[PDB]
DNA sequence: TTTTTTTTTTTTTTTTTTTTTTTTTTTTTTTTTTTTTTTTTTTTTTTTT
C-alpha cells in the first residue's frame, strides 16, 4: 500500500464582474478564430 | 520483461472466448455472460478462476500468481475496456454512484473535442469510474500454505492460507479516490488512494483556476468521492498445523468490496489472496531500512469444514422411515453404544421451533447435559458434536472462562477505540456451545448460562460494558455427578448436585453410569481394539454418513418449522401430567416444572423436524417422552 | 564518490584462505560434503565450526572472531565461489550465501550480562531465554518500479546499511519518473528479506540471584527469523554492533548496541539427534540380538541409581516410549501417550525418578505442586499492551508438546489446578479463550506424577481410595498408577542400603582423585563450552556400580539413540493380541479380578482398554516390531494387573 | 633612391561594468519510549453451623 504515488487528477469545468483571465483567453480565441476579412462581392 | 500490451490482449481473449458447459452441458462463454451482467450493473464482483485460465494457458497462470496485483489490474483494465461493448441496454442507474458517473461521462463526452491532446492528470482515473471488483480464485494447482510459512518470499504472489477468524471488524468507508471541489472553478479534484493515510489536497489544479491564477482552494467532499466496502480480520493457524511447542500465528487479512460480511469470527476459512507490504513509515525505526508490514489482501473467502456456506437417492433416504436413526448412528460411530444419547444430540442438532406469542418468547432450543461416569465418551461426543455444528464452540473447564464466555471491550485496531467483542457463547449464538467438565465452572459462568439458557441473552452491566448480547445457543453440558462416580446409596440431586433451576433449564439431564458387564465390556473393547487397529469404526449394516451430509442434512430439517396440531394437546398435556406425577410421588426424582412439557413440546417438534414433516404427530411426541424416560435409566 | 577497489591485499588472501578451507577435499572432506548438504536441502546457510578453523588456520580463526564484519563478508564470497564450483545453478538462485558459527569461542563465549562494549565488532556466543520477539517483517532489498506512461521497468538497490552509515539517498523508495510519470511498484517481482528482532535475557537460573536481568537486542534476518520464540532458551552467534542514531547536529556519545545473528540454535541439543552408520546398524543388532527380553534389560537400566521399582521403572520406559495416537479420518483422536502417578511413602525415590525422566527425556519440563498456579502450568491469554491485540502465553503442558511434564508434589496442587490438567491429560490439548482470542493448544505430553498419600505416609490398614486423596475422574487420567511403600523388612533394607553405600563410595574415573563438586560460579560456566547446546558401545563397563559381573546395562548414549529410534515406530494391532486384550479387559472390569481383602487403586474404565493398549504399544516398540504381539499384550496386561490392585492389611 | 610626418597596431595596461559565482550558517520544538499510578474486574486463599 504505502509506496506508491499516483498523481492528482482533474476534470473539465463543469460550467458556472470583470471578466478573468480565463474569459478574456476565451474571447481571445474566438477572436483569432472568427475575425474576418472581405466584402460580400470579394 | 513482459509486454502489458500483449498480456492484456491475453486475458481480453480469454474472457471474451473461454466457455464451458456449465449448465447441463451446454456451451455458454463463462465470462462473457458475466461481462453483459457487469455492463448492466445487475453484478459487482467478478471472480476469475485460475483454473479457467490454466486450461488454455497455464503460464499465463503463473505469472498472474508471481505478480498478483499486476494481474488484478490487467483483468480489471480489460474488463473496463470489454464492458462498452457487451452493453445490450441502459443501466437504470441503480444508485448514487451511478448518477455521477454518468453526469461524469455526459459532460466528458459533451465539451469532448476528441482530437485534442489533453493533459495525462485531466481524466478521470480509472477505479473512480468502475463500479465492478475483480477477483481470482487460485488455481487448485497452487497447495495451500500455512500462515506461519507465508513469508517474505511471497511478497506480491497469489497465496492460499486457512485458518480460523479470531476478529474481524466492522464494514466501514475506505476512501478509494477522494474528490475535491473548487470554490472558483466548478471542476472537480481527485486524488486516488493508496496509502493508509492521506494527506487532504488544498489548491485545486485546475485549468481554469491555473490561467486564473486563482486562490482555488478545494474542499473534500464524500459525495462525489468514491469508498469501499472495508473490513479487517485476523486468522489463525489450525491447531493441526501448529508446530509442536507453539501457539497458532496470525494474518491480518484486508478484506473489502464484495468480500466483505462473508467471515464472522470463528469460522473455518480458505482465504486467496495476494500477500503485500504496508510501509511503516513513521516509527523511529531501530533498524535503518524499508521495514513494512504484511497483510493478505483477500480474494476469494471460503468458510470451510463446520463454516461451509439433492440426488433423488438422496431424497429416498431421507424419505426412508429410518432416516432418524440412521443419522443418529451417524453421530461419532467410533463411540460403542450411547445410542440414544447419540438421538438426543441429534435432536439438539436439528432443535425445536422457536415461539413468539403476543410478545413472549420461548426459545426452540434444546439443551442437553451429560452427568456420567469417568470415561464414557462425554468429552469425546462433546468434541465430536463441536466438529460437526456449523456454529459450535467448544469450552472445557476454567480455560475460557468470564470475558471468554461472554463479551469484553477491546481496543480497536482499524480506528482505535473500544470495541465489543464476544466469547464463546456469542461465537455460539444460534449455534452449539459445548461446556466440557460443566460441574467445574466458575460460578459467575454458571449465573451467565442460567440467562443464556432461559432468556438467550447475555446482559452485563460492569464499568466498561453495559450491554446485552444475543447468545441463542443450545448449551451441551457434560459433568461428573458429584465425586467422580455415580453412588447409588446417594439419591439424584445429591449426585447430581445441581440447583433446581439449572438442573429444568436442561431439556434432558441424560445419566451414564458405567456399569461393569462381561458381555457389553466385550463388546465395546472389541470395538474399541477395531477402531485402534483401522482408525475407523467397524463395519456395521449401514455406513455411517460424512460429516458434510450430515451437515446437509441437519440444515434441510432446520428450515422446516412443524406445528403442534389440537388433537395432540390433550395427549401431550396426559403425558406431562403424568411424568409431573411420577415426580411428586417419587423420593428418588428430579425438579419437575412447566419446563419439562416445554422440553417434551420442543424434542417433538425436532423429530417432526426430522422427519421433515410440517405437523407434529403422535409419534414424535411419543419418541420424546421416551427419551425423557431413558435419560435418567441407568439409575434402574 | 565512487570508488573501487583493485583487488584489496587482505580481502584476497583472507578469501583465499577460506576458500582453502571449505575446498576439503585432501583433507577429511567436512566442508565440501556440508555445502553439497545445503544444496541438496535447498538452503544458503552453512554453520562453520571454528574449532575446525582453529585446527587448520589460527589466524583465520583470530581475525574472524575479533573482526567479525569484513571476515564474514570474505568468507561468504568464498563460499559463493565454492556453491559456484559444486553447482553454478544453485549459486545463481541465490543472492547471497550465509556463513553461520558454531563451536567453541573462548573469550567470546558471553552472557547478556558479560557482553560489554569489549566484544564491539567481534563475533560473541550468547545464551539465553528470550523474552519478546517482534513480528516478522519484510524488509525491501530490491524494488522493481513500472511506469505505465513510457512503458519501462527500474530496479533499485537496497543495501543492508544496518549497522553501517546510512545516509538519505540511500533509502528513497522511487516513486516517479525522471519526468515526473509516476511508477507502480511491482510487489512480485521486488525482492524482500524478512527481518525479525528479539531480546535474548540472561537466563534467571544463571543470573545472580539478586539483582534485575541484563538483556541484548539481536537482529535475525532471513532463515534466522522464527528460530526463537518468547520463552526459548537460545544461543545466539553473531557480531555485536553499534547501531547509528539518527541524522542530527547534536549527538549524546551514547548508541544503542545489537547483536546481529549469524545462528540461532535451540538450547534443546537434546531436541535434535545425530546417528551415523555405526550408530544405526548398533541399533539394530540390539534389536534383533534378544528381541524377547530386551525391554526387561532397557527398563532394569532407566534409573541405575535407584535400585528396586522393577515395575515403575518399566512404566516409565513405556510412558518414554508412548503408545500410537488414533487420528480418525471424521477428525477424531484418541491419544498415545501414558499418565504415570506414584504415590507412595516418603523417601522411596519418587522425586529421583522424576528427576531422571528430566534429565534423560527431550522436551521435559519440570514442575512442582504450588510452583505452577493457574495459567502458568497451560497457556494464559494476555494483551499485548502495545498494539492492544490479544495474545497467547504457553504454559509447561504447552511447552512440553511431544514431551513429559514431571509434576513433583502432584498432590500438593490446588484442586483448581488438577481440574485444568483435566483436557491435556485426556485430550492432548488446551483449550482456552478471552473475547478477542481463542485457541485451541496443541498439549500432546505425557505426565509422570509423584505425590504422598493422605497423612504423608501410606496406611497399609486403610483402602488405597482413601489413602490417595484423588477423586475417581482424576484417577482416571492417569493409566498407570503405583503405590511405592516404605516395607522396611530387613533383607530388603539390606539391598537398599547396600546399593546406596555403593552410589555414594563412587568417584568418576581419573577425572577426580578425592576432590569436591565445583559450584559452578557464573565465569567458570562461560569458561567453557555449554553442555546445553553442546554437540555408544550399548553396554556399560562394570565396576562397583554393580556387585557383580553377572548382568549388562545398558549405555545411557546408547540408550537415548534407541529410544529415539524406537520412538517412531508404530506397531499395529494384531487380531490376537485385540482378543486377548479385549477379553483380560473384560475380565478385569468384573468382580473376580480382585479377591478380598484386596482393594482397586484405580477405577477400571475404557481408559484402562486404551491403557493396555498403549502399553502393549510401547513395548512393541522397545522390540522394534512393527506389530503388537501376544507377548506385548500380556505385558501390558501384567502391568496394569500390577498397578490396579492393593492387598489391604488388618 | 638617401632623408621625413601620419598612420596603425601591436603591446602595455588601466577602467570598468555587468554577470555569474562564491560564501556564510544552530536552535527550538515535538514525540516516542519507558516507567510510573489507579480504578476496576476478577480470583485466590481466609472461616462457619
Ligand atoms: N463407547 C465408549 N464408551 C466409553 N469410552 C469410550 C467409548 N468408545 C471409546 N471410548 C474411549 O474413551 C476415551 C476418552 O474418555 P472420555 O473422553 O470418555 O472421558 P469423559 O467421558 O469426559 O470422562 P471424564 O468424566 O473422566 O471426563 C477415549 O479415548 C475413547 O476412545
Ligand atoms: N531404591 C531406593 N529406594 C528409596 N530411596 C532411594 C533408593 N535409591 C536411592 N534412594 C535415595 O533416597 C533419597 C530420597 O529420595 P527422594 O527424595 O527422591 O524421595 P521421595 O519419594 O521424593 O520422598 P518425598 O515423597 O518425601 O518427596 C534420595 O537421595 C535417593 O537417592
Ligand atoms: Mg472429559
Ligand atoms: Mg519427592
Ligand atoms: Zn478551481
Amino acid at each position: 500500500s504505502g509506496f506508491d504515488d499516483p498523481g492528482i487528477f482533474y476534470s473539465d469545468s463543469f460550467g458556472g464582474g470583470q471578466a478573468r483571465k480565463s474569459q478574456l483567453q476565451r474571447r481571445f480565441k474566438e477572436f483569432l478564430r472568427q475575425y474576418r476579412v472581405g466584402t460580400d462581392r470579394t | 520483461l513482459k509486454d502489458y500490451a500483449l498480456e492484456k490482449e491475453k486475458v481480453k481473449k480469454f474472457l471474451q472466448e473461454f466457455y464451458q458447459d456449465d449448465e447441463l452441458g451446454k456451451k455458454q462463454f463463462k465470462y462473457g455472460n458475466q461481462l453483459v451482467r457487469l455492463a448492466h450493473r445487475e453484478q459487482v464482483a467478478l471472480y476469475v478462476d485460475l483454473d479457467d485460465v490454466a486450461e488454455d494457458d497455464p503460464e499465463l497462470v503463473d505469472s498472474i500468481c508471481e505478480n498478483a496485483r499486476r494481474y488484478a489490474k490487467l483483468f480489471a483494465d480489460a474488463v473496463q475496456e470489454l464492458l462498452p461493448q457487451y452493453k445490450e441496454r441502459e443501466v437504470v442507474n441503480k444508485d448514487v454512484l451511478d448518477v455521477y458517473i454518468e453526469h461524469r461521462l455526459m459532460m466528458e463526452q459533451r465539451s469532448r473535442d476528441p482530437g485534442m491532446v489533453r493533459s495525462p492528470q485531466n481524466q478521470y482515473p480509472a477505479e473512480l469510474m468502475r463500479r465492478f471488483e475483480l477477483y481470482f480464485q487460485g488455481p487448485s494447482s497452487n497447495k495451500p500454505r500455512v500462515i506461519r510459512e507465508v513469508r517474505a518470499d511471497s511478497v506480491g504472489k497469489l497465496v492460499t492460507v486457512r485458518g480460523i477468524v479470531t476478529r474481524v471488524s466492522e464494514v466501514k468507508p475506505k476512501m478509494v479516490v477522494a474528490t475535491y471541489t473548487c470554490d472558483q472553478c466548478g471542476a472537480e479534484t481527485y486524488q486516488p488512494i493508496q496509502s493508509p493515510t492521506f494527506m487532504p489536497l488544498i489548491m485545486c489544479p485546475s485549468q481554469e483556476c491555473q490561467t486564473n491564477r486563482s486562490g482555488g482552494r478545494l474542499y473534500l467532499q464524500t459525495r462525489g468521492s468514491r469508498f469501499i466496502k472495508f473490513q479487517e480480520m485476523k486468522m489463525q493457524e489450525h491447531s493441526d498445523q501448529v508446530p509442536v511447542g507453539n501457539i497458532p500465528r496470525s494474518i491480518t487479512v484486508l478484506v473489502e468490496g464484495e468480500n466483505t460480511r462473508i467471515a464472522q469470527p470463528g469460522d473455518h476459512v480458505s482465504v486467496t489472496g495476494i500477500f503485500l507490504p504496508i510501509l511503516r513509515t513513521g516509527f523511529r525505526q531501530v533498524v535503518q531500512g524499508l521495514l513494512s508490514e504484511t497483510y493478505l489482501e483477500a480474494h476469494r473467502i471460503v468458510k470451510m469444514n463446520k463454516s461451509e456456506d439433492l440426488t433423488r437417492e438422496e431424497l429416498r433416504q431421507i424419505a426412508e422411515e429410518d432416516f432418524y436413526e440412521k443419522l443418529a448412528a451417524s453421530i461419532a460411530p467410533e463411540i460403542y453404544g450411547h445410542e440414544d444419547v447419540k438421538k438426543a444430540l441429534l435432536l439438539l442438532l436439528v432443535g425445536g421451533v422457536d415461539q413468539s406469542p403476543r410478545g413472549m418468547k420461548i426459545r426452540g432450543n434444546i439443551n442437553i447435559c451429560l452427568m456420567g461416569d469417568p470415561g464414557v465418551a462425554k468429552s469425546q461426543l462433546l468434541s465430536y458434536i463441536d466438529r460437526l455444528a456449523p456454529r459450535s464452540q467448544y469450552t472445557t473447564g476454567r480455560g475460557s472462562s468470564g470475558v471468554g464466555l461472554t463479551a469484553a471491550v477491546l481496543r480497536d485496531s482499524v480506528s482505535g477505540e473500544l470495541t465489543l467483542e464476544g466469547g464463546a457463547l456469542v461465537l455460539a449464538d444460534q449455534g452449539v456451545c459445548c461446556i466440557d467438565e460443566f460441574d467445574k465452572m466458575a460460578e459467575a459462568d454458571r449465573t451467565a448460562i442460567h440467562e443464556v439458557m432461559e432468556q438467550q441473552t447475555i446482559s452485563i452491566a460492569k464499568a466498561g460494558i453495559l450491554t446485552t448480547l444475543n447468545a441463542r445457543c443450545s448449551i451441551l453440558a457434560a459433568a461428573n455427578p458429584a465425586y467422580g462416580r455415580y453412588n447409588p446409596r446417594r439419591s439424584l440431586e445429591q449426585n447430581i448436585q445441581l440447583p433446581a433451576a439449572l438442573l429444568s433449564r436442561f431439556d434432558l439431564l441424560w445419566l451414564i453410569q458405567d456399569r461393569p458387564d462381561r458381555d457389553n465390556d466385550l463388546r465395546l473393547a472389541q470395538h474399541i481394539t477395531y477402531v485402534h487397529q483401522h482408525s475407523r469404526q467397524p463395519p456395521s449394516q449401514f455406513e455411517p454418513l460424512d460429516m458434510k451430509l450430515m451437515r446437509r442434512y441437519i440444515a434441510m430439517c432446520r428450515e422446516k418449522q412443524p406445528m403442534v396440531p389440537e388433537s395432540l394437546a390433550d395427549y401431550i398435556t396426559a403425558a406431562y401430567v403424568e411424568m409431573r406425577r411420577e415426580a411428586w410421588a417419587s423420593k428418588d426424582a428430579t425438579y419437575t416444572s412447566a419446563r419439562t412439557l416445554l422440553a417434551i413440546l420442543r424434542l417433538s417438534t425436532a423429530l417432526a423436524r426430522l422427519r421433515m414433516v410440517d405437523v407434529v404427530e403422535k409419534e414424535d411426541v411419543n419418541e420424546a417422552i421416551r427419551l425423557m424416560e431413558m435419560s435418567k435409566d441407568s439409575l434402574l | 564518490a565512487g570508488t573501487v577497489v583493485l583487488d584489496d591485499v587482505e580481502l584476497r588472501e583472507a578469501q583465499r584462505d577460506y576458500l582453502d578451507f571449505l575446498d576439503d577435499e585432501e583433507d577429511q572432506g567436512i566442508y565440501q560434503s556440508k555445502v553439497r548438504e545445503l544444496i541438496s536441502d535447498n538452503q544458503y546457510r552453512l554453520i562453520v565450526n571454528v574449532n575446525d578453523l582453529r585446527r587448520k588456520n589460527e589466524k583465520r580463526a583470530n581475525r574472524l572472531l575479533n573482526n567479525a564484519f569484513e571476515e564474514l563478508v570474505a568468507f561468504q564470497r568464498a563460499l559463493k565461489d565454492f556453491v559456484a564450483s559444486i553447482d553454478a545453478t544453485y549459486a545463481k538462485q541465490y543472492e547471497e550465501f550465509y556463513v553461520g558459527l558454531e563451536g567453541s569461542f573462548g573469550s567470546k563465549h558471553v552472557s547478556p550480562r558479560t557482553l560489554t562494549s569489549c566484544f564491539l565488532s567481534c563475533v560473541v556466543c550468547v545464551e539465553g531465554i528470550v523474552t519478546k520477539c517482534s513480528l516478522v517483517r519484510p524488509k525491501v532489498v530490491r524494488s522493481v518500479h513500472y511506469c505505465p506512461a513510457t512503458k519501462k521497468t527500474i530496479e533499485r538497490r537496497y543495501s543492508d546499511l544496518t549497522t553501517l552509515v546510512a545516509f538519505p539517498s540511500s533509502s528513497v523508495y522511487p516513486t516517479k519518473d525522471e519526468e515526473n510519470n509516476p511508477l507502480e511498484t511491482e510487489y512480485g517481482l521486488s525482492v524482500y528479506k524478512d527481518h525479525q528482532t528479539i531480546t535474548i535475557q540472561e537466563m534467571p537460573e544463571k543470573a545472580p540471584a539478586g539483582q534485575l536481568p541484563r538483556s541484548v537486542d539481536v537482529i535475525l534476518d532471513d532463515d534466522l527469523v522464527d528460530k526463537a520464540k518468547p520463552g526459548d532458551r537460545v544461543q545466539v552467534v553473531g557480531t555485536y554492533r553499534c547501531l547509528p542514531g539518527k541524522k542530527g547536529g547534536y549527538t549524546s556519545g551514547t548508541f544503542r548496541t545489537v547483536l546481529i545473528a549469524c545462528n540461532v540454535k535451540q538450547m534443546s541439543k537434546d531436541a535434535q539427534p545425530s546417528f551415523s552408520a555405526e550408530d544405526i546398524a548398533k541399533i539394530k543388532k540390539f534389536s534383533k540380538t534378544r528381541s524377547k527380553d530386551i525391554f526387561d534389560q532397557l527398563a532394569k537400566s532407566l534409573a541405575p541409581s535407584i535400585h528396586g521399582h522393577d515395575y515403575v521403572k518399566k512404566a516409565i520406559l513405556c510412558l518414554l516410549l508412548g503408545g500410537v495416537e488414533r487420528d480418525l479420518e471424521n477428525g477424531s483422536h484418541i491419544r498415545g501417550d501414558i499418565n504415570i502417578l506414584l504415590i507412595g511413602d516418603p523417601s522411596v525415590a519418587k522425586s529421583q525418578l522424576l528427576r531422571y525422566v528430566l534429565c534423560t527425556a527431550p522436551r521435559a519440563i519440570p514442575t512442582t505442586g504450588r510452583g505452577s498456579s493457574g495459567v502458568g502450568l497451560t497457556a494464559a491469554v494476555t494483551t499485548d499492551q502495545e498494539t492492544g491485540e490479544r495474545r497467547l502465553e504457553a504454559g509447561a503442558m504447552v511447552l512440553a508438546d511431544r514431551g513429559v511434564v514431571c509434576i513433583d508434589e502432584f498432590d500438593k496442587m490446588s484442586d483448581m489446578d488438577r481440574t485444568a490438567i483435566h483436557e491435556v491429560m485426556e485430550q492432548g490439548r488446551v483449550t482456552i479463550a478471552k473475547a478477542g482470542i481463542h485457541a485451541r493448544l496443541n498439549a500432546r505430553c505425557s505426565v509422570l506424577a509423584a505425590a504422598n498419600p493422605v497423612y504423608g505416609r501410606y496406611d497399609q490398614y486403610k483402602t488405597p481410595m482413601e489413602n490417595i486423596g484423588l477423586q475417581d475422574s482424576l484417577l482416571s487420567r492417569f493409566d498407570l498408577l503405583f503405590i511405592m511403600l516404605d516395607q522396611m523388612d530387613p533383607e530388603q533394607d539390606r539391598e537398599i542400603s547396600d546399593h546406596v553405600l555403593r552410589m555414594h563410595r563412587y568417584r568418576a574415573p581419573g577425572e577426580q582423585d578425592g576432590d569436591a563438586m565445583p559450584l559452578g560460579s557464573a565465569v567458570d560456566i562461560l569458561a567453557t563450552d555449554d553442555p546445553n547446546f553442546s554437540q555408544y558401545e550399548k553396554h556399560d563397563n562394570l565396576l562397583h556400580g554393580t556387585k557383580k559381573k553377572k548382568e549388562k546395562m545398558v549405555s545411557a548414549a546408547f540408550m537415548k539413540k534407541y529410544i529415539h529410534v524406537a520412538k517412531i515406530i508404530k506397531p499395529v494391532l494384531t487380531q490376537e493380541s485385540a482378543t486377548y486384550i479385549a477379553e483380560e479387559y473384560s475380565r478385569l472390569r468384573s468382580q473376580d479380578s480382585m479377591s478380598s481383602d484386596t482393594a482397586r487403586t484405580s477405577p477400571v474404565t475404557a481408559r484402562t482398554l486404551e491403557t493396555l493398549i498403549r502399553l502393549a504399544t510401547a513395548h512393541a516398540k522397545a522390540r522394534m516390531s512393527k506389530t503388537v504381539d501376544l507377548q506385548d499384550a500380556e505385558e501390558a496386561v501384567e502391568l496394569v494387573q500390577y498397578a490396579y490392585f492393593k492387598k489391604v492389611l488388618e
